[PDB]
């Protein structure tokens, strides 16, 4: 529209404004002041209108967003680049007979070994920028400014756990579609018999067997078995909102809870898994519109003319770019009927959150001091534990 | 293990790792 | 690590050694009059939520004391506690006994139905000989060997 | 209500704020901050499940 | 007494510990058994 | 010459590199680690 | 495959094996040492 009021052309002339005495070299140096009415428009009182409109609070919602598999996260001291481990084959016990060649009593019996050989991970940064003068013009009261500087840097931390949080759940989807055996793989037809079929597979850990383990894909475990137990207490089911919701809905999961195990926090859900997107074919960074929507989510560093590798992860929503459709697909389950049921020790997660305040440059010219956060985080999955994926595919 | 002047400058105490302070926020 | 394997094998033998003994026992050497026939799943389910309650009972009908040595004639009264009934069977059919209104009211306010059912994937990784045969072949002595069977040539 | 407990950006109404028109923003909610409200035809029946 | 005591054989240092143990099965006719079957 | 040995193609895969990792803006985040063979190396031993 | 890279040919050579001191009464007795590069292979890291 168009408003012919006194006040609102004072409110939109912007020559006048704050920003024009810092877009500028040289600026106005002193000021005359303004006629202030707040007659026939909003900030209208009954009493006095001719004050400035006075704020009552200003709050600053900080949520903690937190990584529900830090509990998981072990630490490490940052030496090194290569983990590996190891187990032990199994060797049954045979029975004795005193009627043998009796110097194979002499003979030798080594233990097996399979084993599985890990890289590393990767150091993960952020920066956040907090200036002294211009900042300083909206909050009012120090304590407020405070306030501010502590929850941007809060912030700062919750997105490392959102971060970490869906990568992982990434990374065991990425896991159970691509790299996991067929033989861990059930295939149910309809969502009842699915339902039947996890809560038939959660009673297929805690037995003593050879069958549910990847050990064959292990590097020395090829021939030979290795047998691996399960508590409840390390088991997790990954999963759909959707079929959540209708696992916990049964008469099974009312008499795993009364009693016993808590079949609630067992069961880790998401909306439909996977936001995180991975790259097929090495491709570049041309248009300026693609920069400008990274630089929305704070990726800083990368320009025009960047390559990005085969593999490399985003964990946000890309895919709608002109030159990301085709070389980015999903790491999205396929007939979204899904349930992948794993040993939670198979989540070979480590940190390095040893000295994540990397101290500060001030760059006093404009006055604004960064400050970094540098992070180390492996992420991988052992195959030495019992795993199975129900899926319809 | 040979020390001479061990204790230099920022990088030398940053290999002797420094302040776990700070991790994130569930455990 | 190496010999807490070689103590933790022990355990998986044993315990698979005993459930092929309870399911070879039942299938060859039981009174078919311990035997109960089911149709269905469902009235298979039935079927052994009444015969749980069936122990508990003074009754001489549901022991085997007449295959012992002196047990032909006269009677053989036995009580069970629930405290040492234990139910064999399978995951795909223990995924299915909890999953009734008759589990939640026995887990409730009293015994653990959960931990009172012993079950398996299948039940049977054991096998029996029925011939006495011998071994001829490096490839099943090699076989043994990976198991660690090192004794037998 | 289990879409909730979940770090998304789908959820809030983050975009009809002032500035947050473009990025996102990530919210989680706790289950002792959710709460639902509909009537009681409804109520007697939610509650008259399993789950 | 499930540890014997090892043979060393010094020859290629390597020394043997074996793992001896006497396991009873048995299942007794005198208690109440049910078994449900479709045969 | 060249080697028809398997972990000698795992050596001479380079992409799975640690190099990788910082050259580029983005990359992999997860590793689901390779089965490693000491045979028909310069690295064996005796037992394992 | 075949793999024409000058540390994988390293990797792969079996007569400097540890394994070839252990199956043989008698074997080789002094290291001379070996040039190991880590360039345009695995295990690359962008500094040493």
């Amino acid at each position: 529209q168009s408003t012919k009021n006194e006040t609102a052309l004072l409110v939109a002339k912007s020559a006048k404004s704050a920003l024009q005495d810092f877009n500028h070299d040289y600026s106005k140096s002193w000021t005359f002041g303004d006629k202030w009415d707040n007659s026939n428009t909003m900030f209208e009182t009954f009493v006095n209108k001719y004050l400035f409109p006075k704020i009552n609070e200003t709050l600053l919602i900080d949520i903690a967003l937190g990584n529900r598999f830090n509990w998981l996260a072990k630490e490490q001291d940052f030496i090194g680049q290569y983990s590996e481990e190891y187990v032990i084959m199994d060797t049954v016990p045979i029975n004795m007979d005193l009627s043998k060649n009796e110097e194979l009593m002499l003979k030798r019996n080594y233990p097996r070994m399979a084993t599985k050989l890990y890289g590393n991970g990767i150091v993960k940064k952020q920066k956040f920028t907090l200036n002294n003068n211009d900042t300083r013009f909206n909050f009012q009261t120090l304590a407020d400014a405070t306030n501010y500087a502590l929850g941007v840097y809060k912030k700062k931390i919750s997105d490392i756990n959102v971060l970490e949080e869906k990568e992982m759940r990434a990374m065991l989807v990425d896991y159970s579609l691509n790299q996991l055996s067929e033989t861990n793989v059930r295939k149910a037809t309809s969502k009842e018999d699915l339902a039947s079929k996890v809560f038939e597979a959660i009673l297929n850990l805690q037995n003593n067997s050879a069958k549910y383990n990847e050990v064959h894909r292990a590097s020395g475990g090829a021939i030979g078995q290795y047998t691996t137990v399960s508590k409840l207490k390390d088991i997790v089911i990954l999963t759909t909102d959707s079929l959540k919701s209708y696992l916990l809905d049964t008469k099974i999961a009312n008499t795993f809870q009364i009693a016993g195990i808590d079949f609630t926090d067992h069961v880790i859900s998401f909306d439909d898994l996977g936001g995180v997107f991975k790259v097929t074919k090495e491709f570049k960074l041309q248009n300026q519109d693609s920069i400008d929507f990274l630089r929305a989510y704070g990726d800083y560093q990368s320009q025009l003319g960047d390559t990005i590798p085969v593999g490399a992860v985003f964990t946000y929503d890309v895919s709608k770019l002109k030159e990301f459709t085709g070389n980015v697909e999903e790491i999205k389950p396929k007939s979204d009927l899904y349930a992948f049921i794993l040993d939670i020790n198979s989540i070979k997660y480590k940190r390095y959150t040893k000295g994540m305040l990397k101290p500060p440059f001030h760059n006093p010219e404009f006055d604004e001091v960064t400050h970094w956060i540098h992070y180390y985080s492996f992420k991988a999955i052992s195959p030495f534990f019992n795993k199975i994926l129900i899926t319809d595919q | 293990m040979y020390e001479g002047n061990n204790m230099r400058s920022m990088m030398g105490t940053s290999y002797e790792d420094s302040r776990l302070n700070k991790r994130t926020e569930l455990n």
